[PDB]
């Protein structure tokens, strides 16, 4: 059976400091974050070309 | 990227790991005629047209008259 909200260890304040202060918004923001921060993948195509293998066609 | 030749054109796009500068005399292959190298000519008037490449499929009769 679901629990209700009487039986929850995560205390008002401490579940609503998640709600006021947008948690999880934040880490997912923290993601694209460390994202910026990172190698890209382009390469520039007609001075650099993609992958072939022999089979291609 | 129709101006680079084709045995270097398998090497830009990681194909083999050895450039035709130096791969040996055996994997080169052997020809009766030179070579051209045309990239494309596309917009050009240099481009490509196609055509019959066989006479048409009935032929028709050549007229000859008879003094009867």
């Amino acid at each position: 059976r679901p629990a209700t909200w009487e039986e929850s260890e995560e205390g008002a304040l401490s579940k609503a400091t998640k709600y006021f202060l947008l948690a999880e918004m934040f880490r997912g923001l923290y993601v694209v974050l460390e994202q910026f921060f990172r190698a890209p993948y382009t390469i520039y195509y007609p001075f650099e070309k993609g992958p072939v293998s022999p089979r291609f066609r | 990227m129709s101006q680079v030749e084709p045995g270097w054109h398998f090497w830009l796009g990681y194909g083999v790991d050895t450039a035709p500068c130096n791969t040996p005399k055996e994997k080169l292959p052997i020809r009766a005629y030179p070579y051209k190298f045309q990239p494309n000519y596309t917009g050009t008037p240099g481009a490509f047209v196609t055509y019959n490449t066989l006479k048409p499929k009935i032929s028709a009769w050549e007229p000859v008259t008879k003094q009867r």
